[PDB]
Order: C-alpha cells, then structure tokens, then sequence
C-alpha cells in the first residue's frame, strides 16, 4: 500500500515506533480510545474515501458472529494470529483496514458488536501515546493511525506478539427487568432468547392467546408454537422495566417494557417491545401481547 | 580532513536509499509545509429545503 | 469459445453419442452452479474499477515499477497496465460464467506471453498483480465464487508465466 | 475544405436482403470534394441514381483558400 | 422497457420475437404489479430516503461539503440533494420499465462530461447512490431490495 | 520535439519538410537559448515552485488536505508534491523541446484514466499546475515567463 | 522515432531527473548544428529527384542490374528501385534534420533486410547505389552536411548488409 | 536454467534485497514438495518408455498420422516422433524436479515451433500426444504429482502453440 | 543449487537423474531447515556484521582508508561497505541454496577483472570477507559458524 | 559411488568440493550404516529371494521354460538362476555404494547387446528383476525396501 514510515526520527515515526513497542493489549485499547476521541480531539473518519466494499463481507460476518467470538476475532487480529479473518484483513489496503476498524468501533457503540469490558482503563504508556497522538496534527494523526494499524492481521514471513492476548473469559443470566420478579416471565424471556420455543411455550396456558403487533390475537397452543417457530425466529430482547398487579379472575397483569436488538417487524434495535402478560393465577401465561412501541421513526 | 570511523557508523543499506521518484523525498517538504485541514462543517440534510434553497436563475 | 454445456455437448458429439447419464449429471452440476456464477459476475461487474484499483495499490503502487525506470512509469503506461488488468478481470468473469477457460485461451492468452516479451512488460509483476486481483475478488465475492474466480485467474497466470 | 452534400438512391441487384436496407438505399451524406468524383463513380457503377448534389461548404471558383 | 429491448434485439437480428423473449415479456407483465409496487414505495418515501442518504454521504465524504468543495455551501448542498432526487426518480423509472435504458438515457449518458464541467466528484456521486441503495434496501423487503439492487448497482457501476 | 513532429507530419504526407516547417525548426534553433534559460531557472528553483504551489493549492482547495480528501495525511501530501514535481519537470522538457509532445507522451495521455483509478481530482491537479505556473512566472522575466507559461497553460487545459 | 532532443529528454525522464548540465550542453550543441541541418534539408528537398538520377547513373546505368535478367531490368522493377532510392533519400534527410538514426530503424531497417531477402533484391547492388548516393548528395550539400548525410547513408548501408 | 531456489534468489537479487520472510516461505514450500518431486521423478524414470508407448497407442496409432502420406509414416519419422515424446517427458520431469519451467523455456520451446513449422509437424496432434502423456503420467504417479507434471506438460503445449 | 547441477548433468548426458542423484537431492531437501535458520541469523545480523567487519578491516589495513587508498574518501568508504554488504548477501544466498553456484554466478565471475579495473585490492577485499566470516562465526553457534564459514572461505579463496 | 561422482565433478570443475557437496558426502557417510544393514539383509537372504523370484518369473512367463524357450532344461534354469544371483549381488553392491554406478559398470552396460547375442528375452529379464524387487520388498523393512526399490527400478528400466 502507501509507503509506511519506519525510522526517520521526527515525531510521526517515533509515535509509530512507540505504538509498535506497546503490546497487543495496549495497542488495541489505544486504538479503541482513539476511536472514542475521534471527532473531538482526533480526525473524523471519512469511510467514503476507501473501498469499504472489500471489507463489507468481513464486517457482516463479524456482526453475525456472537459477542464472545466477536471479541475473540478482534483479539486475534490484534495478536496477528493465523485466521481466515486475519488473512482477509492483511490482504487489505491501509485505508480499508482503518475504515474496517472504524466500522467495528461504530458497531461496538451501537451495540451490534460485543463492547470493551466495562470499566477498563488505558495503561500509562498507551495513554501517553494517545496524548501524543492528540497533540499531533490531523494529517499526522491519520498517518500515525494508518501506520500503526496496518501491521495487524496475519501475514506470511512475520511472527511476533510474544505477550499475546487471551481475551477475557445475558441469555444464560436472568433477564435484567425492573419491577418484575416472576419466574414465569423470566423463564419466558430466557427461553425466547435461547430460541427453544418447544420448551418455552409450556409457560403458555392451554387456552393461551398471543397478540402479535399489528395483528389480531392468536389462540391455540400449537397455533402459538407455529407462530413462534415461523415468525419470532432468533431475536434478542433487552427488557428494561416492568410493573405487576392483580387482575380479574385472579389473573396477573404485568406490563414489561424493553428493547429488541434483533430485526423483528422493523424499527430494528430502536423499537420498545411492551409485553402485556395476563398470566393465569397458577402461573402460565394466559395472554401474551407483544406491542412494538415506536419512536418518532415511522414507515413501519 | 576525513574520518572513516564516522561513516562506518553511518553506513546505510543501499536498497534503503531513496531514489528519484520516491514520494519519501517530498515527505520532508510536506512535513515542512504543514497543510491546514478544514474544520468539519456539521450539516444536516434533514434541515434543508431542497425546493427553495436550490438556486434559481 | 465453449461453456460447460457446449463442452459436454462437444464431448458427446465427438463420440457421436446422445447425452447419457454422466453428461446429464455434468449439465445438472453446471446448472446448480449457474446462480452463484451469475451473482459473482454481477458483483464483479459492479465493482470492476474498484477491484483493479485495490489490486494495483496492493501489488504495484509505491514500487520501482511505478517509479521512474519502472514499466508503469508514464501516465500512458499506467493507463495501459490498468486497461490490461481490466481486460483480465473481465475475461476471467467471462470464463467463470461459462465454466470453461476456452475463451481465455482463444481471446486472451493467445500470444499474450509473446506480446509481453516483446513489449518488456514484467511477467512476474503482472502475475503478482493478477494474484492481488484474485485476492480482492475473493474478499469481495465470497468463498466458492471467489475460488472459481481464483481458478480462472490462476489459469491466466499460468498462461502468462 | 469543400464538401458535397449528396442524396442518392442505390438499389440492390443480386440478392434479396432481409435486413433493414433503407438507410443505405436512400440516403444523404457529406462527402469531401477530393472524394466526390470517386464516390460518384462508385454510385454510378453500383447503379444508383444521384437525386441531388449541393456544395454545402465553400464557394464556387475559389482559386486559393479552399482548404 | 424490457419489451423495447426485446424489439430492438429482434430487429437487429432481423427476426420476429423469440419464444423465450415473448415468455420473458409475459413474465414481466405478469409481475408488473409487484415491480410497480417498488416504484410506488420509492415515490412515496423519496424525501426521507434522499435526506438520509445525503446525510450518510456527507458523513462518509466530509471533504465534498467542506470549504473548497463542490457541495460546500447551503445552495451547493441543496443542488447536490436535488441531483440525488433526480437519480432516485431515474431508478424508479428503471424499476418500472424493467430495463436500465431509461436510466442510461436521461441520467447516465454524458454524466461524466456534465460533472467534469461542474467540477463534481463522480466518485462522490456514486457513493451517494450507494447510500441511496442501502437506505432503499432497508426500507423495502429483502426480495424487493434485491430487485432494486440491480438498477442501483447498474447506476453505481456506470458512475464508476 | 518539434523536429520529430515536423518529420512525422512530413512523412505522413510523404514529402520532405516544407519551407514553413523548416523555418519553424530554424527559428526554434535560434531561440533555444531562452528555452535553456527557462529550463535552468525552473530546475534550479524547482523546490521553491513546488513548495509555494503546494502551499497555494492547499490554501485554495483545503478539502484536498481535509479528512476524506485524496491528499489527506503526510504521505498523501508528499505524493501530491511528487506529482507536482513530475509535472514541473515535464513542463521543463516541453519548454526545452519547443513542442509539448514529450509532455503529452509522458504525463498527459491516459492521465484521466490514471487519476480516476487513483481517486484524484483532475481539476485540483490543474489548479496545482496553475499555481506552479504563477510562481514560475513570478520567478522569471516578463516575456521569458510569458512564453514559458504557454506549456503550463497547455497542461492546465489538457487536465481540466 | 526520436531526435537528439527526444533522446536527451528520454534519458532524463527514464532516470527521473531534471535536465542537468550535460543535457544542457548536448542541447546547446544540437542547437548550434541546427542551422546546418536545415540548410542541408532544404537543399536535398529542392534537389530530391536529381540526386537520385545521378546516383543511379554513376552506379547502376548500363550495368548487369539494368540488363535483361537483372533485378532492375523491367520498367516496373526500375520503378521499384527508384522508389527504394527515394525512400532512402527521404529518410536519410529526416534523420539528418532530427540528428538521430532512430527513424531509420523504426521505418526502414526494421524489416528491410528480410524484405530484400524474400524479394531476391541484390543488397550488394543497393549498397553500391546508396554509397554513390553519398557522394552525389555530398556534392550538393557541402562538406560537413555531407559528412552527416554520409553518416546516415552508411547507417542505411550497414543495416542492409 | 532455474529451479525454485535459484528463481527466488534471482528475484531477490535483481532488486538487491536479502531473503525476507516471504521468500523463505516459498523455499520452505519447495522443500516440503521436494520429497514428492523426487518420488515422482523416480517413478517416471522407471516408466519412461512405457509412458510414451501408452500415450502413442492412445492418441496417434491407427490415425491419419501413421498412414501413408501422414507425418508418422516412415519408420524414421515414427522414431522421430517417439524421440520428441521422450524429450517432452524427460524435460517435464526436469522442470517438475526444479519447480520452475525455465529449462523447458530455454531448452525445449525457444524455436521448436519454428522447427516444426519448417518440418511440417502437426502441432495440434503433438499437443494431443502430450496430453495423452500427461494422462498416463498422472495415472502412474498420482493426482498430487500428476498435476505438477501436467503443469509443465501444458507449458510445453502452450509454448508449441 | 544441487538440484540445478544434477539436472544440468543429466541433461548434458541426455538421461534422467540417477538414484544416486535423486537420494542426494532428497537429503538436501530434508536438511534445509538448518540452512534457512543460518540464513535468518545472517540476514538479521547483516548491519552489525558489516559494521564490525569494516571496522576491523580498516583497523588492520590503514592504507585502504589512508590518502591514496582505494577506499579513501567518504563515498569510497561507503562504497567499500556496500561491496561488503553485497558479498554478505551473496553468502546468504549460497547458504540458503546449499551451494556456491548462486554466489559464483552473481558476484564471483570476473571479480578479479572488475576490481582490477576499479583499482581496488582484491586481497583487501578477501580480508574484508574474512573479517565478515569471523564476525558471523562469533554471532553463530559452533556448528552453524562452521557451516557458514565454509561458504565464507570459498568466497575468500575465490577472491584470492 | 556418490563420493567418487562428487570427486569427479569437483575435478572437472578444477576446484575443491563445495560445502553442499561436502554436506551430501557427510549425509551419505551417515546413511552408510543403513545401507550396510540392507546389504546384510540381502546377502543373508540371497537364496530364498532368488528362489521366489525365479518361481514367480516362471509362473508369469511359462514360455521361457516351455519348449523352444531360451531357458529350457535344467542347465538353462541353472544359468537363469545364476544370472538372477549376479543381478542381486549387483543390486547389493549398488545399495552399498549409494549409487547405481557399480551396477551400470558391472552388469548393466551392454546388457541389451549381450541378451541379443544370447537370444534371451530382455523383457523376461526385466520382469524377473521386478519379481526380485517385489520379494525383497516383502522380505525387508519398508524404509529399507523403499531405498532399494529405487535401485531395482533403475535396473529394470535400464533392462526395459
Ligand atoms: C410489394 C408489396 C410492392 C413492391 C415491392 C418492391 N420493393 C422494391 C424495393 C425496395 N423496397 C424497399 C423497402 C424497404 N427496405 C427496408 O429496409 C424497409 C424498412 C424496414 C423497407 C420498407 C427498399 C429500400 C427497396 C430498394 C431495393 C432493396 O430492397 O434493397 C422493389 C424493386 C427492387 C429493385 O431492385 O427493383 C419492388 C418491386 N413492388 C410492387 O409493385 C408492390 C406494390
Ligand atoms: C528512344 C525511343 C527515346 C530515348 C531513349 C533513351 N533511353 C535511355 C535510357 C534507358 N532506357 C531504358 C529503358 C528500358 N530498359 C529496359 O530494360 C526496358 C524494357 C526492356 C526499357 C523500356 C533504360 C532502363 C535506360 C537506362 C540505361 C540503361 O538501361 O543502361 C536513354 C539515355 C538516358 C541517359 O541519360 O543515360 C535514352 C536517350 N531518348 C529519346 O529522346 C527517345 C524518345
Ligand atoms: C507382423 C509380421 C508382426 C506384427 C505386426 C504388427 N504391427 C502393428 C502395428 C504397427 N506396425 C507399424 C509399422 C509400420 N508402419 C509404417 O508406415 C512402416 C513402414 C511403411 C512400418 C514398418 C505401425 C506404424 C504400427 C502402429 C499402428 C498403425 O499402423 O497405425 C501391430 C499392432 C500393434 C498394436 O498393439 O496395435 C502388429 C500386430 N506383430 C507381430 O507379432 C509380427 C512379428
Ligand atoms: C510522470 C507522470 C506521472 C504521473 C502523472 C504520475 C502520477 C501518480 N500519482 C500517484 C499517486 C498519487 N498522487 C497524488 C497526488 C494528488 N493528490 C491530490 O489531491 C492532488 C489533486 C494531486 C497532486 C496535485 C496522491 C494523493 C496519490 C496517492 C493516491 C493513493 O495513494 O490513493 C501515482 C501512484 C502511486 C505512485 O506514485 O507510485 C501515480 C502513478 N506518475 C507518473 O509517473
Ligand atoms: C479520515 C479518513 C479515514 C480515516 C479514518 C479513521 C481514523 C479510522 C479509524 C478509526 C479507529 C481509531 C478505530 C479503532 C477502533 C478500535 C477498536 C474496534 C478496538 C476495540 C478494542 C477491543 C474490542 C478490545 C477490548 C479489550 C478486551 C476485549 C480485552 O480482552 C482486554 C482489554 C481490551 C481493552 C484490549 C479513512 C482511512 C477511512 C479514509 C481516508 C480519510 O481521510
């Protein structure tokens, strides 16, 4: 690609050398914090000036990857390990690599990618390097970022990264919901996330009825099985708060509000799902209504 | 007068020497003439009246 | 030129035989791969210039080839090299669509080695550029279609070198 | 340079063409002065009829400057 | 027009319409309802798609809107989005007709010369059309998005 | 050069050189001293012309060195200056030869294709050439720079 | 082709370097010699047919070449020989004006020996004809312009041989 | 000639650099393939006569070529065709061992087409015979080494064409 | 290499390679890891080896850098260091190839004539190569040092 | 032998052995133990190996022992077995020497002429040697059998 600076003293080559001296963890944290500082103390990314189509397939694969494997792939790129994604990254231009990392950071901010571990703090050396980068000029900043990030990925004939990075060791945990502490709805949320609908729907009453958004209620246990297995397929929910009270016939009326990060009837990620649960007194959900409350975004 | 130990220390590989067409020759000049970029002009397409704001002549 | 269908038909005709089970199986395999071939061809046609640009940047730019004294020095020579890479990509797409390298032999590789030898075009540099094109096309198209395009681009490389 | 705008109708005599041939059957073209004689000879030898000829460019009797 | 392209090819070969070409015309006319639904959606949603695509394009290529660029200035941005709307309308024309020929006729032949004279970056125009295609794909179904992707990618490739 | 161009035209017409062509060659031969003076000044001050022209070009069209621009970054700016140096050298060759055949052959034929592939604004390159021409004309005398600027103008017109 | 100016420009370009002192010196030398070359070219263009006539007369008239059975016997063969001589005179004049011999290789010498060997043309006879052309042109053109013209004609003769 | 080692060494030397990681990977690949190359060479040396015999029987015998008026009619001409096939097989083995098709280019192809054109040898039929040799060698050596041998056999065919 | 030499001998005799050559080739191919490792050692130590060898050579022989010496002067001394680096690279090539043929073909044929025309003392060049061999042996283990010193002493003997 | 062939090549080049040639000589010296082991195995099992080889050849090609064949009668069978033993001893000599040079110079040069003089089927002799190789491979270790298979194949090819 473009000629990378290696050793000319000055300031930019010195900064690039310091970044190289920093280990894999320091380099990855430094690039993440630089992306965080982008637009305020660093140059704004302009992905339109690079052929992002080449990295589009890798980006989609990463997005489809689960968060654990997402972090594993990113750390593999940082460590320059031998992986197909590392090969694909190494087979890119510096601009494409920088745009790919920018897209990864944007997806991490939007939640589509597994984010940085919470409460992480940049090391002293990495923070000093980041301060030097901020002191640098805009063109100097972009040159430093490009040269620092080009070396990542796996390339034949090159092998280092002795420090290495063994990453860091939701659905399995209880769904964090405010004001709702009922085993029936908790199991419903967990089973819906796990997509094991055959075991999920036992929480439904025999006369259980489901109310999909924009559609009339569906009644019948096997009808709800069919609805789950044909419409609600592999979607992730993020319930936020909830209220519970009694209701006529001994029922339990529970209104839960949360966010769905998975494509489900539109308003992707930015739709508030309201679960209206008229649960039977014995516990099984007699009526479940899924209401896709929308933001000012329209055209649903 | 000339000292050879200095150049023995200052030896450089031949393949590392810059040639005529290399942009690294002008890298130093570009560093000297520090170009000032444009501050990003935050603009929202949503707040733009296409029919009226387009020029008429 | 011959596609896979025409190749199978010619193989049957040479022996004067009707299309038997094996020929039908080969035709079925080609028909199965047809959708992937069409999708890859459309993707390459869309990203034609981008693929060549990325390949030349990866393999040729910032080198003795582009610097004075290199083959890709003058603007005319740069344009000629870009045109040659465009022709290679387009004819590789044709070969991938047809499932056969007959078009590559008939309209590209015939006398191409002699042409570069007379012109002074660096064969190794051109082969590296085509390898870069193959990698870019693989990353831009996928795994199976990328593999097929790599097969035909390596066919061109073998013919050239 | 001096140009001739010529309209002519050249018929076919040997084969019954099944492709659209009106464009070269009846047409008008701008032939150069230096080629007009041989073009006229070709049309006559093919059997065409020279419907019209005009001097679109230049003026008659130009001793110099006819380029 | 797919029918017009078939007529042109048949006349070029000096033959009547092939059975396969007639079958293709039949299938296109049968599916014309679904095809024209996409055009209806695009016409209805022209404003939001154009504005969102323009904002994303400016995010991707801030230099064009920066001072000294072609699109710098309120009027320049307005006319850039106006050309965006032109190309969206041409894409709707193409999806309706089933052929890229109307797109190539009205808004594609001579575009290089026009934008060279205006100083516009044809690469930036292609990126903007790419953003428009992505937004339309988001706003439409997967099958309809894929169908319109053919016309959008045709415009993209002809741009660059 | 002018000799080669006249020879090519004469052989295309299948004739020896006309009195006009021979007189043009002899006049060029007589005036070659001023051409060599122009080349000497340009080569001696080439770093100055390139530096000042790059500064003026970046000032006039800052989006080039803005984020998302082609000349963004130290390496991109260096390559910008390198292309400016090639064009100055080609201008010197054309000035010495008395004909712009070498400039056309080396850095004008296919320049559109090369810069389109690289993503560069050809109008920006022409602006850089104009800046170099202004700096050189300031560096030289009136008539000398006056007839040296013709080749700069040719390059500017051919690129823009 | 290429003149001396083109040669200097090409050398400087291929080395990627500006015109240094030596290139300026060579350009000054060519400019010094240019008026001479223009005078010689004008003289030869004025007297193109004549020089050919006395070249043939001193070289080929009343000889075995012009007898029946020679390659220059028939009227058509004499016309062909005259056309060859006129090509050689014209291109030697072109090389004289350009100060370079690249034009002869590009146009004349690139296939002329194989041409005469396929034709049966007597290369010894044509060498004698051009050698006589040397003195015939030198008489009209002078001594130093004659030296240059003889240089180019010797170039043609050596290429033929 | 040049093997893989000398080829990579020359590629590094021409641009004047030491051996980097990329070149060392190529040498490691060649060393990995060396055992297979030696085994294939031993097998082909053992079955040299049988391979050519089977190829001739499978492509040329009982065709127009052997019948009177064909280019394999006289016993001398038949032995010449056998000798040509022996050359092609032996040099394909040489190139397979060396990992580079340079000995083929500098000792089998440079002018061989001209010699066959002068002698009237049918290049298409000799290409068919070389294809038969490729098939027999693949059947006798295995897919992995058979493909490598076929690479250089096809190189010879392309050079002939 | 041994492969090239054996193939050349087989071609000259117009025969396939004998098993006595094939097994040698197999052994050479198998024993390539150590040669490669010595290669990376030398290439990594190239700068230090060249510097130390040149320093030791100039200390031992002052006339080379003395006034009137072949290497007298800045550019002359740098060029002598360049020659040392050349021969180190050739030695690395030979070590990797397991043969001295690449060294002999690249920088060993006509070396006497070349340096005689240059005026350089070939004996001093051999002394420089000897110092380089000593440094390489110091930087290498006992077995690897001997193996590399084989090529080093071949080069030294061929030089003088 | 490999050693004598390397010495001959070095003498022809008029030079000492290269480092690669010395390494190959050392490798052959190291493998001499395994070569001697294979020779010991063959010499120990000389009788049985020739017995099974002769029986297999007789079964494969009965026309030799049939009336009118060259090896008809007890004396002819004894001569055939003696030739078998001679060739097996030659194979052992070649395996010990590390190259087929002793085999070629003892019983492989002029073999075709000698069998043409004696009327013996050269193809039959080659098949007999192939049977010997098969029985030896069955009798000895795979690695030793693989090493001797190259020499056996060389002998059979030379007799083919
Ligand atoms: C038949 C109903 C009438 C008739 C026919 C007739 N035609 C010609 C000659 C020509 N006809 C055409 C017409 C066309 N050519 C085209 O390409 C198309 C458009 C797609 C048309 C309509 C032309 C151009 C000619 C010129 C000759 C040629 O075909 O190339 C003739 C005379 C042919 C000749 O050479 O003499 C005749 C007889 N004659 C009648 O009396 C009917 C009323
Ligand atoms: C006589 C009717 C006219 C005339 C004649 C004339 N001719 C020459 C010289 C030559 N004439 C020829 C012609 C031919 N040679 C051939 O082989 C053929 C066909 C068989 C032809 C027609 C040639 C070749 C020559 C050159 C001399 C030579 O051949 O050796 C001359 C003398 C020219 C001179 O200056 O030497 C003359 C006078 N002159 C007239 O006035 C009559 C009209
Ligand atoms: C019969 C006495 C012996 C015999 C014959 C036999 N020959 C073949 C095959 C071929 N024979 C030839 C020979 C020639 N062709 C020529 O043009 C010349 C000179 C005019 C000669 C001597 C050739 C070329 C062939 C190849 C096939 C072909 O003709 O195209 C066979 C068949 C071999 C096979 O397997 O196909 C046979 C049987 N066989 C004997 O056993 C007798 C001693
Ligand atoms: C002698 C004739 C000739 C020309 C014309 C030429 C042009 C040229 N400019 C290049 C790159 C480049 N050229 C520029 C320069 C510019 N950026 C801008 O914004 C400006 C408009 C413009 C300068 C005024 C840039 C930025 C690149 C890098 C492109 C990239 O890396 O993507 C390259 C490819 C990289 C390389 O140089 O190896 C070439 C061949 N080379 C030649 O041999
Ligand atoms: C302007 C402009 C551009 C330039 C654009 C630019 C400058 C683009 C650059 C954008 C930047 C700076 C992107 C960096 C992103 C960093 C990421 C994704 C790191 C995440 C770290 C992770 C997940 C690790 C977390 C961690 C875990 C998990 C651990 O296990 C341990 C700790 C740790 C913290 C390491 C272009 C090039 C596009 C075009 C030209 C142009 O002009």
């Amino acid at each position: 690609g473009i000629f990378p600076n290696t050793l000319a003293a000055d300031v930019v080559p010195a900064t690039i050398a310091r970044f190289s001296q920093l280990n894999a963890e320091d380099q990855l944290a430094l690039i993440w914090f630089a992306y965080l500082e982008m637009g305020k103390t660093l140059t704004i990314a302009a992905p339109g000036a690079a052929s992002m189509q080449l990295a589009e397939n890798a980006l989609k694969e990463i997005q489809a990857m689960g968060p654990l494997q997402q972090t594993q792939a990113m750390c593999d790129l940082a460590n320059r390990a031998d992986t197909p994604l590392c090969r694909t990254y190494a087979s890119w231009s510096p601009n494409i690599k920088l745009g790919f990392w920018y897209r990864l950071g944007e997806l991490m901010e939007q939640g589509f990618v597994a984010p940085i571990p919470a409460g992480y703090q940049l090391s002293a050396n990495a923070n000093a390097v980041l301060a030097t980068i901020q002191g640098l000029e805009s063109g100097q900043q972009i040159t430093v970022l490009r040269n620092a990030v080009v070396d990542m990925g796996f390339t034949a004939g090159k092998d280092g990264k002795r420090i290495a990075e063994p990453v860091v060791p939701a659905s399995r945990t209880k769904v964090s919901i405010e004001g709702v502490t009922n085993a029936t709805v908790l199991n419903y949320m967990d089973n819906l996330n796990a997509n094991d609908f055959d075991t999920l729907i036992e929480l439904f009453t025999s006369d259980g009825a489901l109310q999909p958004p924009f559609q009339r209620p569906i009644v019948g246990k096997e009808n709800v099985l069919r609805f789950f297995r044909e419409e609600c397929q592999n979607l992730k929910l993020i319930p936020e708060r909830g209220v519970t009270e009694p209701a006529e016939d001994g029922f339990t009326q529970i209104k839960v509000t949360g966010k769905v990060q998975t494509p489900w009837f539109g308003g992707n990620v930015g739709m508030n799902i309201a679960w209206r649960f008229l649960l039977n007194p014995e516990g099984k959900i007699f009526f479940v209504a899924i209401d896709l409350l929308a933001s000012p975004k329209e055209l649903l | 007068q000339i000292v050879w130990q200095n150049e023995v220390r200052r030896f450089i590989p031949q393949e590392k020497k810059l040639t005529a067409g290399n942009p690294m020759n002008f890298l130093g000049m570009a560093r000297s003439i520090n170009p000032a970029a444009n501050t990003i002009p935050k603009v929202s397409a949503q707040n733009i009246n296409i029919e009226a704001s387009v020029p008429r002549r | 030129m011959q596609d896979a269908i025409t190749a199978v038909i010619n193989s049957a005709d040479v022996q004067g035989k009707y299309l038997d089970g094996a020929a039908m199986d080969k035709l079925k395999s080609y028909f199965a791969s047809g959708e992937l071939r069409v999708r890859a061809a459309s993707v390459i046609s869309a990203n034609a210039a981008t693929i060549v640009k990325e390949a030349v940047a990866k393999s040729l730019l910032y080198s003795d080839v582009t610097r004075p004294g290199g083959n890709m020095y003058t603007t005319r020579r740069y344009a000629a090299c870009i045109r040659d890479l465009d022709y290679y990509l387009r004819y590789a797409t044709y070969a991938m669509l047809a499932g056969d390298a007959s078009i590559l032999d008939e309209r590209v590789l015939n006398g191409l080695k002699e042409t570069y030898n007379s012109l002074g075009v660096p064969i190794s540099s051109t082969v590296q550029a085509i390898q870069a094109i193959k990698e870019v096309t693989a990353s831009l198209v996928g795994a199976d279609a990328g593999k097929e395009m790599g097969v035909y681009l390596d066919y061109i490389c073998s013919g050239l070198s | 340079m001096r140009m001739f705008r010529i309209t002519a109708c050249v018929p076919s005599q040997t084969r019954i063409r099944t492709q659209r041939e009106l464009q070269n059957t009846y047409f008008t073209k701008l032939v150069p002065y230096d080629n007009w004689f041989r073009e006229q000879q070709r049309i006559m030898k093919m059997g065409g009829k020279i419907v019209k000829v005009e001097l679109a460019t230049g003026r008659p009797g130009t001793n110099a400057g006819l380029a | 027009s797919i029918v017009t392209k078939s007529i042109v090819n048949a006349d070029a070969e000096a033959r009547y319409l092939s059975p396969g070409e007639l079958d293709r015309i039949k299938a296109f006319v049968t599916g014309g309802a679904a095809r024209l639904r996409i055009a209806e959606t695009l016409t209805g949603s022209r404003e939001t798609i154009v504005k969102q695509a323009g904002d994303r394009l400016f995010q991707k290529r801030p230099d064009i809107v920066s001072p000294g660029g072609n699109a710098y200035g309120e009027e320049m941005t307005a006319t850039c989005l106006r050309d965006m709307d032109y190309y969206l309308r041409l894409v709707t024309y193409g999806v309706v007709s089933g052929d890229v020929t109307p797109i190539e006729e009205i808004g594609l032949v001579g575009v290089r010369e026009m934008y060279r004279s205006l100083g516009t970056p044809i690469e930036a125009v292609a990126q903007s059309v790419r953003e428009m295609k992505e937004v339309a794909s988001g706003l439409m179904s997967s099958d309809d998005a894929a169908e319109a992707s053919a016309y959008f990618d045709f415009v993209i490739g002809k741009m660059s």
